RNA sequence: CGAUGUCGGCUCAUCACAUCCUGGGGCUGAAGUAGGUCCCAAGGGUAUGGCUGUUCGCCAUUUAAAGUGGUACGCGAGCUGGGUUUAGAACGUCGUGAGACAGUUCGGUCCCUAUCUGCCGUGGGCGCUGGAGAACUGAGGGGGGCUGCUCCUAGUACGAGAGGACCGGAGUGGACGCAUCACUGGUGUUCGGGUUGUCAUGCCAAUGGCACUGCCCGGUAGCUAAAUGCGGAAGAGAUAAGUGCUGAAAGCAUCUAAGCACGAAACUUGCCCCGAGAUGAGUUCUCCCUGACCCUUUAAGGGUCCUGAAGGAACGUUGAAGACGACGACGUUGAUAGGCCGGGUGUGUAAGCGCAGCGAUGCGUUGAGCUAACCGGUACUAAUGAACCGUGAGGCUUAACCU
RNA sequence: AAUUCCUUGUCGGGUAAGUUCCGACCUGCACGAAUGGCGUAAUGAUGGCCAGGCUGUCUCCACCCGAGACUCAGUGAAAU
RNA sequence: ACACAGGUGGUCAGGUAGAGAAUACCAAGGCGCUUGAGAGAACUCGGGUGAAGGAACUAGGCAAAAUGGUGCCGUAACUUC
RNA sequence: AGGACCGAACCGACUAAUGUUGAAAAAUUAGCGGAUGACUUGUGGCUGGGGGUGAAAGGCCAAUCAAACCGGGAGAUAGCU
């Protein structure tokens, strides 16, 4: 269970190498409405591909 | 002789006059294109490359397009290679496939293995369970001892632990070719091949016989 | 698939009965115990399932002395020869497990369609 | 069948329940049901028989719940675990009759004796 | 394993699954959108596309089973008087899944799930 | 001794060879069969139960055999607690007694979320020298290496008989490992039906909720064994014990000293799998990128604009792939999931109506109606075109080839 | 024998096989009469044994359903 | 120590089935237990179902599985009746 | 009538499993034993530490017991760490 000795700030950092977030990278803009959404996602004003598929 | 790639259709039982109820894989052995022949001036090794099937072309790769341009612009779903003892290859397809499996008797098949996944030590393995009600205590299914204390101090790499099981290459070998049928492109092995039912197979003449 | 069972339909035995589970059937199989080959008799109540291509079976009980034997039959088998339905039997289950196991229990015979 | 199986006797001098003590033929064999010869105890028996209860002697399986298969994927199931008993050093048929059906798994060797003597196979 | 096996648990119950499925059918049918979690709104096509594929044929016989998969009259009377006309020229695809954003309390993949022919 | 858990069992092993079986030999007081002893040989294999806490031991029954040791008399951050090793009680004995016993008996709390090494699986980053997409060579590494029974040869050789062949073939099994789900089965809370108690949908009828899936009876896909397939080889090389040929030192002799030949389940290959991070980073095939300016501390290098290619990644539908990554299919030039259509299957003649009856109920419509993950089809729904990353011809030394 | 060291005493039983059990023998290391001796119907969450039934205890596990474990968002310790 | 699965004296006691204050479902009333969303690996926990055999398990039938109600018959050794 | 029987409330605690940095400084879940008595329970009171009380265990006397807890002698003493 427990260590025989610390770990040290390297080896933590170490092991938060692979813990870092991943960015959008891209994001696509409808046609009707100039608005960047998440691709394959609600414009946020209720559009989707290229129509309005929402009234919120 | 050559081997051939085909894609496994299915298991049936084709029934003798005496009855004997023979388990028949078939497999669909379409014919087999040529797509390179390798010379022992270019490289070490004599081979065919040989692809099958249909690809659409919208996914083919230029990469591949200029490989399958060469020989012939036929595009398959993949590329597999069979190292020839003695014969001699062209380029171009065979019409026919399966009319060199007619002569043979015993076949090895090759095929990637249905996946297991984080398969277990009782799974994995063949480890025999521990006792269900004189105590026990958490332990059923758990590996016991996996080293022998101080002297060793480790446990050794030949280990057997559980991990991922399947997802891999297994052949079988000798297995007796029931009936070839050349006009649907199938050939029908007894026994069972590896793999899911549409899985990629790779036919060989047994080595064994 | 289509590339499949095709072979199935060239395998299939066109000259099969249709008999309705409960029926006391009468299977003609051939047996080969030398070069000599003679047809031996299996009747009794059918525990079957339906026709699953060309793996179709049925299962028949016989009282042989004493011994409740019960053969499952492969349908489209070239050994299997004749079936006859013989006596029909009406029952409310497919499965007949619990109505074969049970020592003097006798079937009814309907005849109203059925 | 297996080890600490009560079987019923077919022939008349073997004499009813029957124990496997022993699944001959084998070094660590567990299950044994179709033409297998099984050491037995005779766990209890009736007079007329001539074997007797506490008494080792071998046996051959002819009846099995399992069911021997068929080689075209035919199963035929008996009801009941039968055995028909057999001499130690002999393995002969003890009984001079045998009763119930048997198998044509049973035809080889000192088992067509079996086959002979009983009604149906 | 899970091998060619339909069926999304949603960590739930058989009971508590065909409850939740019959409610949001209901609502479904009552609302024609509705908003769920995206696994949800996939299984819940599953449920509410063989209602509509029953309540094509009218009869008293596929009204009784509609009430048995639904146990709501009002539901039953909107499948088969207001819908199934509608949708009875089209072939399957009654539902459209339209992929919102994110929960806020749970980042949880949100859907909204539309009759095909909304009015609005 | 500011702590190194104690027998046994269970699970899981690994090594040695002072070898139990299987292989090769020598000697035999080895006629055959079967043995004894010794040498070489570690590749594989090497029981189930009764009694008792037992290692042991005694026994019953297997088998080719049920090896001997090491590994903290292997293994308690793996398990058990019968054993000992506590506190209760009793008996026998000793002591006046408290109490004691290398006596007995009944009862009597076994904790850990894994940092490091180590393994078992599975990824990310960079490298391999312009960037890609493939297919492979094989340096190394692992897996696998067991055997019985019957028959032929042959009742032959061997033998007075009784018995009965270490050659060479054929089948058939046991234990083991791998795959698979065609069959036989199991399961199948996601299909059908029966049914008890109650409540609800107004009520009859039909259904639904709850009572372990209320109890059951069956059961599709999938998974699986108890089902079926398959395999451990034959070879080839170098050998161990061993047997030899020719042959001197030692005119004879001698298997060795120069030579020459056989000789094992061991070794190396042959069978399967991994595998170029094989930094010794390999090979082959194909695709793709050939615009300027300024500064400039020159294997040299920076900054700017233009242009971003082959391809990848992201996103989405997903998969008989999956802990997550990873991998595979498809993305409107579309069958990739859902739905729809038809079938298949499974369950067993739905509701409704009519008829017989006093009613329960029966009979007809009716093999009806429902039906799952299955099969064949279908753009009805969701898979939007962007965008992102990736570049613009690739360093210095000895060659033909022509300038 | 809750007592016998030797001891798993000797026999007979029950099982294929019985250091347990039951019943006898007396050779009581080291029983013995209110520190009670011998029996005893009933009673016992008592000690030991033997059967019938029943079953995943087992051969030998297989599938299924839920709660975790895995991933994602929020809060966020421990021994050492 | 806690918005803690524990402890806390009395009182009332609806329907149906039921001997019943058992239990099943419901009244009236009160709640879903202050983290959720997925996926459906090993392994762990609580269950369900198992082919054939059935105590071979084990220190020991530990655990599980079974039997279970009401009515009528019928019932042994021993006995302090 | 019963220190009768079966069995809820009630009182207890026989086996197993989980827990063991727990929901809990002895609980939970399946089964268990008594439940008209030598029962159980509420509210007060009494017995005080070499003392009490004990159907007897070195049990209990505030999660403390071969002699409770609090302060004092007290910086006891410590050939030991």
């Amino acid at each position: 269970a427990v260590q025989q000795n610390k770990p040290t700030r390297s080896k933590r950092g170490m092991r938060r190498s692979h813990d870092a977030l991943t960015a959008v990278t891209s994001l696509s803009v409808d046609k009707t409405s100039g608005e960047k959404h998440l691709r394959h996602h609600i414009t946020a004003d209720g559009y989707y591909r290229g129509r309005k598929v929402i009234a919120k | 002789m050559i081997g051939l790639v085909g894609k496994k259709v299915g298991m049936t039982r084709i029934f003798t006059e005496d009855g004997v109820s023979i388990p028949v894989t078939v497999i669909e052995v379409e014919a087999n294109r040529v797509t390179q022949v390798k010379d022992l001036a270019n490289d070490g090794y004599r081979a065919i490359q040989v692809t099958t099937g249909a690809k659409k072309a919208n996914r083919v790769t230029k990469p591949e397009a200029g490989h399958f341009a060469k020989a012939g612009v036929e595009a398959g779903r993949g590329l597999w290679e069979f190292r020839l003892a003695e014969g001699e290859e062209f380029t171009v397809g065979q019409s026919i496939s399966v009319e060199l499996f007619a002569d043979v008797k015993k076949v090895d098949v090759t095929g990637t293995s249905k996946g297991k996944g984080f398969a277990g030590t009782v799974k994995r393995w063949n480890f025999r369970t521990q006792d269900a009600t004189h105590g026990n205590s958490l332990s059923h299914r758990v590996p016991g001892s996996i080293g022998q204390n101080q002297t060793p101090g480790k446990v050794f790499k030949g280990k057997k632990m559980a991990g991922q099981m399947g997802n891999e290459r297994v052949t079988v070998q000798s297995l007796d070719v029931v009936r070839v049928d050349a006009e649907r492109n199938l050939l029908l092995v007894k026994g069972a091949v590896p793999g899911a039912t549409g899985s990629d197979l790779i036919v060989k003449p047994a080595v064994k016989a | 698939s289509n590339i499949i069972k095709q072979l199935e339909q060239e395998q299939m035995k066109q000259d099969v009965p249709s008999f309705r589970p409960g029926d006391t059937v009468e299977v003609k199989v051939w047996v080969v115990e030398g070069s000599k080959k003679r047809l031996q008799a299996f009747e009794g109540v059918v525990i079957a399932i339906r026709n699953r291509g060309l793996h179709s079976a049925f299962t028949v009980r016989k009282i042989s002395n004493g011994e409740g034997v019960e053969r499952v039959f492969q349908t489209h088998s070239p050994v299997v020869d004749s079936i006859s339905v013989k006596r029909r039997g009406a029952v409310r289950k497919a499965k007949l497990y619990y109505l074969r196991e049970r020592t003097g229990k006798a079937a009814r015979i309907k005849e109203r369609l059925n | 069948i297996q080890e600490q199986t009560m079987l019923n006797v077919a022939d008349n001098s073997g004499a009813r329940r029957v124990m496997c003590i022993k699944v001959l033929g084998g070094s660590h064999r567990r299950y044994a049901g179709v033409g297998d010869i099984i050491k037995i105890t005779i766990k209890e028996a009736i007079p007329r028989g001539k074997v007797k209860k506490g008494d080792v002697l071998k046996a051959v399986v002819v009846r099995t719940k399992k069911g021997v298969r068929r080689p075209d994927g035919s199963v035929i199931r008996f009801d009941g675990n039968a055995c028909v008993l057999l001499n130690n050093n002999s393995e002969q048929p003890i009984g001079t009759r045998i009763f119930g059906p048997v198998t044509r798994e049973l035809r080889s060797e000192k088992f067509m004796k079996i086959i002979s003597l009983a009604p149906e196979v | 394993m899970r091998h060619r096996k339909s069926g999304r648990q949603l960590n739930r119950n058989s009971s508590h699954r065909q409850a939740m499925f019959r409610n949001m059918a209901g609502s479904l049918v009552r609302h024609e959108i509705i908003k769920t979690t995206l696994p949800k709104a996939k299984e819940l096509r599953r449920v509410v596309e063989p209602l509509i594929t029953l309540a094509k044929t009218d009869s008293v016989a596929n009204r009784r089973l509609a009430f048995a998969r639904t146990r709501d009259n009002e539901i039953v009377a909107k499948l088969f008087n207001e819908l199934g006309p509608r949708f009875a020229s089209r072939a399957g695809g009654y539902t459209r899944i339209l992929k919102c954003g994110f929960r806020a309390g749970d980042n949880a993949p949100m859907a909204y799930i539309e009759l095909v022919d909304r009015s609005e």
